RNA sequence: UCAUCUAGACAGCCGGACGGUGGCCAUGGAAGUCGGAAUCCGCUAAGGAGUGUGUAACAACUCACCGGCCGAAUGAACUAG
């Protein structure tokens, strides 16, 4: 025994001392989007969506690493991660204020209502954007005032994503869509 | 090499049975019965006490050992099909033109018609065959659901409508609009 | 606060534009030190410190990048107030 | 309104396989060894959400 | 031919971004190399200046010895019929 004591025999033994529970599972997420905000607060959070040891666990058999895990127990099959996070939930709304310039997500993904936001003038050259003969976008200069001939509605949710449309279209530095809800549970014993 | 005995075994619950012939084979339960015919490889089958089927081969190579789980497969899944009921969900998806299917019985024939797909304007039909029904979906948009006993004709079928569902002299991946299956499972659950 | 900036990924809204620090990973840090830190950081960054500031640096000790762990006076001389950039009173070694 | 006789011919053959996303390239089912002339062809391959 | 197994590993899912990543071109602006050099440390289960990298960088995401049941041969590179 040389490497695993510096798992076993010290982080979990140096904090066998918590009753916190942040039971979460990345189905289909952005992983930086929820990676960061269970960081933050950076050194106190790490996703170990775990393997099978627990045979040389057994054959080590004095863990009591956490008595409150007994409610899925019948669920040895790519089980949760034993991972150890004692974080507030009320520092958000209060100590960070007005950040407002956070990197937006992948820039491609569906969003959730068909929007047209109004394009403001800037003066600048046209760039690489010469690949649209597909379904385009219909539109008219007039000095400032911009008139669009028709409509389109590209796709739905449900469906994978394209290659090369995400380069000079969304110029608001505006995240598209992280704006969800996704968490198993969040208790404390 | 040469295997000179290699045999496998396959559980059979209670209320179902199967009865075999010299080359055909039988199950019954109480979702109905199945038939298979079995003249491909010739391998022997081994009672032992009402629950325990062991299938078996004598001296082969690879090839022919590989059969013996290939009939492992197709019995034990045929079986569970019969005892458990399969199904399989499919999707709809359309990106400007919506798509209208519908089920029609003619000659006691009872075909399928998909229209407006990609603008077509004449039937695009698709039959389907025995031991198989469909129910569109109810309390959710843009799905079908195949319901059956049998394995190889629902997925025929399936795979069948998923297929007649082509478009080409289009763009290669920006038209993603058709039929495709989604979900395999059972008609019911756990059991 | 501060010029310097690690990677991150959160929400927006309101159709925002601004050019200040996108609350990056080590800003507690800035928050329970002083508040002053734009200034006289434009070119000297210090590699050198060996300041203790807040007695709460057990949990830091885990997986913040973990400076000694066991040594408690082997490396954490040479790490604590190397990592930190409170103040540039002095500048003698690097 | 067009006919079957039109639109089969029109659109039977082959048009259905995986999709790429990050250098413009997918690769096809079989595998004999690596991608270049030499070889050609690797071993991935992966169901799709919707044949193209 | 070479490495692991009843001191029981494979095929049933994950991520790793502390300082450098704010590194240089006639003192009102250049945040991981458009026009040119370089890829290590204290850290030592996480803990990278990156194969690709949104206005002609300021707002940059995916991935790497580690971790949940059962139970036995598997993995890699070559040789010729
Ligand atoms: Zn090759």
């Amino acid at each position: 025994r040389e490497k695993k004591a510096e798992y076993f025999a010290k982080l979990r033994e140096y904090l066998e001392e918590y009753k916190s529970l942040f039971v979460v599972g990345v189905d289909n997420v952005s992983s930086q989007q929820m990676h960061e905000v269970r960081k933050e607060l950076r050194g106190r959070a790490v996703v170990l969506m775990g393997k099978n040891t627990m045979v040389r666990r057994a054959i080590r058999g004095f863990l009591s690493d956490l008595p409150d895990f007994e409610k899925l127990l019948p669920f040895v099959k790519g089980n949760v991660g034993f991972v150890f996070t004692n974080e507030p939930l009320t520092e958000i709304k209060n100590v960070i204020v007005s950040n407002r310039v956070a990197a937006p997500a992948r820039a491609g993904a569906v969003a959730p209502e068909d929007i047209w936001v109004r394009a403001v003038n800037t003066g600048m050259e046209p760039g690489k954007t010469s690949f649209f003969q597909a379904l385009g976008v219909p539109t008219k200069i007039a000095r400032g005032t911009i008139e669009i001939v028709s409509d389109v509605k590209v796709v739905d949710a449900g469906n994978k994503v394209g290659q090369s449309e995400a380069s000079l279209l969304n110029l608001l530095n505006i995240s598209p869509f992280t704006f969800g809800l996704t968490v198993v549970q969040v208790y404390d014993n | 090499m040469k295997y000179i005995q290699t045999e496998q075994q396959i559980e059979v619950p209670e209320g179902v049975t199967v009865s075999i012939k010299s080359r055909i084979v039988k199950v019954v339960g109480p979702r109905g019965t199945l038939t298979k015919n079995l003249k491909h490889i010739d391998v022997t089958f081994t009672k032992v006490n009402n629950q325990l089927i062991k299938v078996a081969v004598h001296n082969g190579g690879r090839k022919h050992v590989a059969a013996l789980r290939t009939v492992k497969s197709l019995v034990d899944n045929m079986i569970t099909g019969v005892t458990k009921g399969y199904k399989y969900k499919m999707r709809y998806v359309y990106a400007h033109f919506p798509i209208n299917v519908n089920i029609v019985e003619k000659d006691g024939a009872k075909f399928i018609e998909v229209r407006n797909f990609l603008g077509d304007k004449k039937i695009r039909n698709v039959p389907v065959r025995d031991g198989v029904t469909i129910e569109f979906s109810t309390n959710v948009k843009d799905e079908i659901v195949l319901s059956g006993n049998s394995v190889e004709d629902v997925s025929q079928n399936a795979a069948d409508l998923q297929q007649i569902c082509r478009v080409r002299n289009k763009d290669i991946r920006k038209f993603l609009d058709g039929i495709y299956v989604s979900h395999k499972g059972f008609i019911t659950e756990d059991l | 606060k501060g010029i310097k900036v690690t990677v991150q990924l959160k929400i927006q809204n309101r159709q925002a534009a601004a050019s200040v620090v996108p609350s990056a990973s080590s800003l507690v840090i800035t928050a329970l030190k002083e508040p002053p830190r734009d200034r006289k950081k434009d070119k000297n960054v210090k590699h050198s410190g060996n300041i203790q500031l807040d007695e709460i640096i057990e949990i830091a000790r885990q997986m913040r990048d973990k400076s000694f762990g066991r040594t408690l006076a082997s490396v954490t001389k040479e790490i604590l107030g190397t990592a930190q950039s409170v103040g540039c009173r002095v500048d003698f070694k690097n | 309104i067009i006919e079957p006789s039109l639109k089969a011919l029109a659109s039977k053959y082959n048009c259905d396989k995986s999709v790429c996303r990050k250098c413009y390239a997918r690769l096809p089912p079989r595998a004999t060894n690596c991608r270049k002339r030499k070889c050609g062809h690797t071993n991935q391959l992966r169901p799709k959400k919707k044949l193209k």
